[PDB]
């Protein structure tokens, strides 16, 4: 099944964040409607945030992650859970290798902000 | 629906 | 029900990271074993990192998310999500005031790392 | 927080199940829009499916489970998740009593059928 | 990424159930240990519960669903969501076809039970 992919409210503001667990620089793109809007680059073994931002959802509301690391497309897992029918998290996680731990880039989007 | 079209 | 506390396989590095959305300045306290570990301050209205740590979860595997503006407990909801049966994350909103959007400080555990 | 509450798309059908885990009589009121649309009442310590019906969401998508044993409202936990940006389970515990298991009653709303 | 395999703890009671909205026959296989503990099989476009059934993690605590159809395995996706720390669902959704609507088999695993 495709994952990654959001659909959030039209024109929301929503944060995200990306954190690295790889030998392997982790490249992270973002796409609003379809267009890169965010990349994030870096690399750690210790969950360093290499890159945190806020965008906006845009008229369509399609939020997409995707992850590669030399080029090479991650395998991602995702999905969204939602608190109190309130305060939203879309998150993924990524494998850039063969040993399945799949944090190799970790993404947190979260909405409502303010 | 099983079927060729499907 | 019990809100913040999540059971983490023991001696697991994992990350905590606090994001805050409010006026007011947030005060979170990170227990491991019952202990203090971290404590992160901040205040912004854009979802700002006020703190990211690696920490360990120790010899008992619990972690609790404490939050607090300004002395006043704030009202905490949580879960834990686990992706592929490998990738965990642990969530926490906050809300310390009347509106009810829960993001007024947002922590996210994330764990396995490295 | 508020607990058991969910806003589903409009108009959409979904389906809710109980499952009981307790000494005492579960009775599980689900509304739709502020008025119940379907009521099970059971009882049983195995996870007994206590009642399984089809909804309809109505006209403003509002969702609301109750629980209470003896006339006793039961404390809620609940959380949503949404797999593959399309497929959604709104997650509801209910505690009776002091043992804090939350498997009293546990209703698991799915939607989209058919 | 692997789907519908869980690591429940061990040696411990919990509930599986099944639904199906799909013209095809489902056919849910539920190991525990890497062998068929229970098999439920049925047809339902009405969310139908095909199979309910009580099993033990037995000693390694795992679990994996499989589905198919017409000898054609379905493409799953799957989370595990703790609420409270103590409640756990363990969610599959199912696609037999073209539409991936995922709800053609719903699995539900739950515990604790009692
Ligand atoms: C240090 C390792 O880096 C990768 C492999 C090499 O490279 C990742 O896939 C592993 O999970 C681990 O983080
Ligand atoms: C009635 C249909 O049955 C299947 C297709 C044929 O078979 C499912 O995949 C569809 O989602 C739908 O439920
Ligand atoms: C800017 C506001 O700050 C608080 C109230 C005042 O202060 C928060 O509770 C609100 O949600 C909002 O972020
Ligand atoms: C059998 C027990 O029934 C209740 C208490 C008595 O009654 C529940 O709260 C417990 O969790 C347990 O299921
Ligand atoms: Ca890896
Ligand atoms: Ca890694
Ligand atoms: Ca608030
Ligand atoms: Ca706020
Ligand atoms: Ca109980
Ligand atoms: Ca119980
Ligand atoms: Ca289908
Ligand atoms: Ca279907």
């Amino acid at each position: 099944a495709t994952q990654g992919v959001f659909t959030l409210p039209a024109n929301t503001r929503f944060g995200v964040t990306a954190f690295a667990n790889s030998s392997g620089t982790q490249t992270v793109n973002v796409l609003v409607n379809n267009e890169t809007a965010a990349t994030f680059s870096g690399q750690s073994t210790n969950n360093a945030v290499i890159g945190t931002q806020v965008l906006n959802s845009g008229s369509s509301g399609k939020v997409q992650v995707q992850v590669s690391v030399n080029g090479r497309p991650s395998d991602l897992v995702s999905a969204q859970v939602i608190l109190t029918n309130e305060l939203n998290f879309a998150l993924v996680g990524s494998e850039d290798g063969t040993d399945n731990d799949y944090n190799d880039a970790v993404v947190v989007i979260n909405w409502p902000l303010g | 629906k099983a079927a060729k079209a499907c």
